[PDB]
DNA sequence: TGCCGAGGCCGCTCAATTGGTCGTAGACAGCTCTAGCACCGCTTAAACGCACGTACGCGCTGTCCCCCGCGTTTTAACCGCCAAGGGGATTACTCCCTAGTCTCCAGGCACGTGTCAGATATATACATCCTGTGCATGT
DNA sequence: ACATGCACAGGATGTATATATCTGACACGTGCCTGGAGACTAGGGAGTAATCCCCTTGGCGGTTAAAACGCGGGGGACAGCGCGTACGTGCGTTTAAGCGGTGCTAGAGCTGTCTACGACCAATTGAGCGGCCTCGGCA
């Protein structure tokens, strides 16, 4: 996927089904950072247990299933409170 | 005088798909 | 880009085949020839002569062409070259 | 030519083994300026400049 | 038929010319004015072949009509004989 | 006369327009023909010259030079310079194949 | 001293008849190995000649045949 | 004066190029000529190559005198070196073709034998020609 | 007033006639291999569109060669010695020439493989994650 962009790019898919999604837990990621912006309707994560690390890790998921209200970081800090 | 490229233009319209398809058969055992 | 290009040197470097087409350069031969005289015959073997001297021609061309585009520097080439290099080993003027 | 067939790999002569051979050599390179060796191809040769960084 | 076939010279193959020259871009300039550059050397070792040919009295030009050509051109050619 | 001291890198053209002209061999002779003596006599010593030998020498190599020059003008000409620079010597001594 | 009779003017000479404007600073030694490269390859060519013509005064001849041979020959000199 | 952020280290993950193994077929050595025509023989075939000798004349070694080589300071044009622009050559794709293998036709021409005529080398006498030479002459 | 140009003498040079024959132009048989075109095949290439990155451009700036110029050494120009070069000359050694003898090296054959030519698989080296850790840092 990172190697073949702009050809996956090339096709209005439905669906970007993702499996086993903690692998784009690291917005650092040029993974995560390409996932985020390819064109499809609709997103699956299929996550064997997800997220379970720092806060950013949560964001990082989130933001790749719907980009609302996750404006930043700190915001997300304040969403047993 | 258009047969000849006509006859030309069938054949490959085939042989293109042909090539690709038996290719995808042979590739996704 | 330019990767392949090194790529693409190193494998016709490596090769030792002709780069012109047979058919096309048997043609090109044989209707250069048809005015210094009419309907010329050619030994099979007479054409592979003619290409491959001027296969080689082109060759040691580019290769003093290369000297002449690495003397001003740059790696891209263009005519202003080559009218040094044929100025300079003899064919003109 | 016997060299260079024996480092390309080989031990039949063919042409590229004798152009190798009489272009490795300086002796035999400027004794033979004038001719081609015939499918022997061209010596192997990147320009400094042109090398990588 | 008859016609200009220098235009027989695809363009991959000059740059495989000038790949095998080492030379690694090649401008647009440089692809027609090489086609006249091969034109005019086949036009003297043709000239030069016809002629050892009309000593000869043939129609018939051999790989030795050529090398004849090389050799009062100065290159000269082995692996064909002569 | 009325150009007199006109613009640096032009009495060179004044220079060109005597040497192009005239017959003359620009190296002084016994000089010259001295140092051929001394080239001849490291292979064979005790040599002599015919006094035309010498000018034959001189005039072949002066000719030699002077083509050598004008090509090596094209060379400056073609890096976009007017100033001869030991490289243009080095490309054209490659591609008329005496240093390769 | 020998090599240096190339006078630094005769390299400038014979640059203006060669119609280049102006001279690097260091061209006129590494022309002198040229020069005297040049000379070298036809005086022994030359030698080679009058020895085995018996001689040994270098004739106009044994400079002629050895510039006809490399391919820089001159003519006035009774070819 | 409590608490974290950004970045470096050490290690896996997976994808590009490369060196080595298996087999089938193009063109090798190895015969095996047959076959004839090259390479070697003895002498006699002549002259051209070879050695002394020295007349003869050009090349070194000192002329003697005006010009060129050598070196500096100066100067305005040039080249060293640079940032930044936007033209254009590389880029991948889907489009098409004609290059190449082959199977066969069928024709024009290149080649070799047999012939003979008319051409040139050799050899001599024929007969007129070009050169070294003294010193005249024209720009 | 010098390099080039004038006619005579000398001696051989180009020449004309001659004997003897083999070189080479020709008709014909020869019969190859080239010219030709089509069927078949799909690897290669044509043309378009993307966009990265390169060569050109205008420029700052230094420092370089050209430019102007003088000092003193050495290049350029004749007499004087003597050593090499061009022949003169007869000697004698060198290869050429007759055409057989017969050896091996030749075209072209056929032989069986069998190196190395394709085509496929299993190596070693490349940039991007992942968690740790500390240094640098704010409030």
């Amino acid at each position: 996927v990172v190697q073949d962009v702009k050809y996956f790019q090339r096709v209005k898919w439905q669906y970007m089904v993702l499996d086993e999604a903690q692998a784009l837990k690291s917005s650092s990621s040029v993974r995560w950072k390409i996932l985020l912006q390819f064109q499809c309707r609709n997103r699956l994560l299929l996550t064997g247990t997800p997220i379970q690390n720092t806060m950013a890790e949560l964001w990082a998921l989130l933001h790749f299933i719907m980009p609302t209200l996750f404006d930043s970081h700190e915001e997300f800090n304040e969403w047993e409170n | 005088l258009t047969e000849e490229m006509l006859l030309k233009r069938e054949e490959r319209a085939r042989k293109r798909r042909l090539q690709a398809a038996r290719r995808a058969e042979e590739h996704k055992n | 880009p330019g990767t392949v290009a090194l790529r693409e040197i190193r494998r016709y470097q490596k090769s030792t085949e002709l780069l012109i087409r047979k058919l096309p350069f048997q043609r090109l031969v044989r209707e250069i020839a048809q005015d210094f005289k009419t309907d010329l015959r050619f030994q099979s073997s007479a054409v592979m002569a003619l290409q491959e001297a001027c296969e080689a021609y082109l060759v040691g061309l580019f290769e003093d062409t290369n000297l002449c585009a690495i003397h001003a520097k740059r790696v891209t080439i263009m005519p202003k070259d080559i009218q040094l290099a044929r100025r300079i080993r003899g064919e003109r003027a | 030519a016997g060299n260079a067939a024996r480092d390309n790999k080989k031990t039949r002569i063919i042409p590229r083994h004798l152009q190798l051979a009489i272009r490795n050599d300086e002796e035999l390179n400027k004794l033979l300026g004038r001719v081609t060796i015939a499918q022997g191809g061209v010596l192997p040769n990147i320009q400094a400049v042109l090398l990588p960084k | 038929v008859l016609r200009d076939n220098i235009q027989g010279i695809t363009k991959p193959a000059i740059r495989r010319l000038a790949r095998r020259g080492g030379v690694k871009r090649i401008s647009g300039l440089i692809y027609e004015e090489t086609r006249g550059v091969l034109k005019v050397f086949l036009e003297n070792v043709i000239r030069d072949a016809v002629t050892y040919t009309e000593h000869a009295k043939r129609k018939t030009v051999t790989a030795m009509d050529v090398v004849y050509a090389l050799k009062r051109q100065g290159r000269t050619l082995y692996g064909f004989g002569g």
